[PDB]
């Protein structure tokens, strides 16, 4: 058995996807979401094609199946912010196998446009000076959609490299930040250039962090 | 209508442990109980079904217990593969997932290493101020961050961002970003981040004064 996923993709606020899950190789299927860091969540389900419906999609998401081509749908309408979610179609047994899952397919509710990050120094200075050690980075801001990658001196340095989940922000932008740790002596023998690449935008910035 | 409540949250062991995740039902879901196993970016995996039934080719060092309101998933002895976030699924009724339990490597307590970015004099033009605060490198992942702005207690202004256990040494890092308009920034004076942490035997405060 395989399940192939499709119809995920980036919609405005109040507009409307279809999802398909095609199967090749009785039954219950479902549709599950997995929303940015939260738990899994059911959302419906069919078994005669009996439907049922979580609380949080009842009224908006219809469940649906073509036997002729082997293929489950989602119909999903008056979309919110709170559906972005991986979309996965499950097939339970009703093989020696249970379950079946697919891959997931994103699904982005946002109204926002295409946009490269800002670049902005963290720079070190007494204040990220500890015992020998000094913490620098670049804080890649207000980009849309993900995601950006960040390397350090053109991928010459990766000791030491934290480069953050993004978070949403209000505004619907993301941002994040990369930090190193070096030693405090470095600082003004060795350069520090964050490499910052947004490829949906065609974003490739090189920011020198200067010591304060 | 049928709430799941996995516990611990967050369970911290070591290759070769035994290890006991359990799974409670807000009402009896007499056997109709499976365990799935999830990684970062994938599709879940059935690991038991109907309680203690192990799926096909998953390893015989998982197994299932309990029934009614009560179950538990042992894992023997635990390998690399297994550190994860593990759900239990009622499936007497639709189906519905409990809220996850992360599994991690533990290691010796780390305090955080603490340090202060004040936002670039090239930001402040583009009429936003962010503030950086990043704890580096510790262990357990449990900190908390407060933000003080001339001694007066922050709240609802900033975001955190947390990394994945760090594959050499085990631990965590911490970012958390204070968001003002220039105009806000430029009211105050004094920005400091304070941090709380099982290795600190007292908070720590980084700081610094606007413009200084
Ligand atoms: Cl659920």
């Amino acid at each position: 058995v395989q399940l192939l996923e499709s119809g995920g993709g980036l919609v405005q606020p109040g507009g409307s996807l279809r999802l398909s899950c095609a199967a090749s190789g009785h039954y219950i299927m479902m549709w599950v979401r997995q929303a940015p860091g939260k738990g899994l969540e059911w959302v419906s389900g069919i078994y005669g094609g009996i439907t049922v419906y979580a609380d949080s999609v009842k009224g908006r998401f219809t469940i649906s199946r073509d036997n002729s081509k082997n293929t489950l749908y989602l119909q999903m309408n008056s979309l919110r912010a709170e559906d972005t979610a991986v979309y996965y179609c499950a097939y339970r047994r009703i093989r020696d196998e249970f379950d079946i899952w697919g891959q997931g397919t994103m699904v982005t509710v946002s109204s926002a446009s295409t946009k490269g990050p800002s670049v902005f120094p963290l720079a070190p200075s007494s204040k990220s000076t500890s015992g020998g050690t000094a913490a620098l980075g670049c804080l890649v801001k207000d980009y849309f959609p993900e995601p950006v990658t960040v390397s350090w001196n053109s991928g010459a340095l990766t000791s030491g490299v934290h480069t953050f989940p993004a978070v949403l922000q209000s505004s619907g932008l993301y941002s994040l930040s990369s930090v190193v740790t070096v030693p405090s002596s470095s600082l003004g023998t060795q350069t520090y250039i964050c490499n910052v690449n947004h490829k949906p935008s065609n974003t490739k910035v090189d920011k020198r962090v200067e010591p304060k | 209508d049928i709430q799941m409540t996995q516990s611990p949250s967050t369970l911290s062991a070591s290759v070769g442990d035994r290890v006991t995740i359990t799974c409670r039902a807000s009402q009896s879901i007499s056997s109709w109980l499976a365990w799935y196993q999830q990684k970062p970016g994938k599709a879940p995996k059935l690991l038991i079904y109907k309680a203690s039934t192990l799926e096909s080719g998953v390893p015989s060092r998982f197994s299932g217990s309990g029934s009614g309101t009560e179950f538990t998933l042992t894992i023997s002895s635990l390998q690399p593969d297994d550190f994860a976030t593990y759900y239990c699924q009622q499936y007497n009724t639709y189906w519905t997932f409990g809220q996850g339990t992360k599994v991690e490597i533990k290691r010796t307590v780390a305090a955080p290493s603490v340090f202060i970015f004040p936002p670039s004099d090239e930001q402040l033009k583009s009429g936003t101020a962010s503030v950086v605060c990043l704890l580096n490198n510790f262990y357990p992942r449990e900190a908390k961050v407060q933000w003080k702005v001339d001694n007066a207690l922050q709240s609802g202004n900033s975001q955190e961002s947390v990394t994945e256990q760090d594959s050499k040494d085990s631990t965590y890092s911490l970012s958390s970003t204070l968001t003002l308009s220039k105009a806000d920034y430029e009211k105050h004076k004094v920005y400091a981040c304070e941090v709380t942490h099982q290795g600190l035997s007292s908070p720590v405060t980084k700081s610094f004064n606007r413009g200084e």
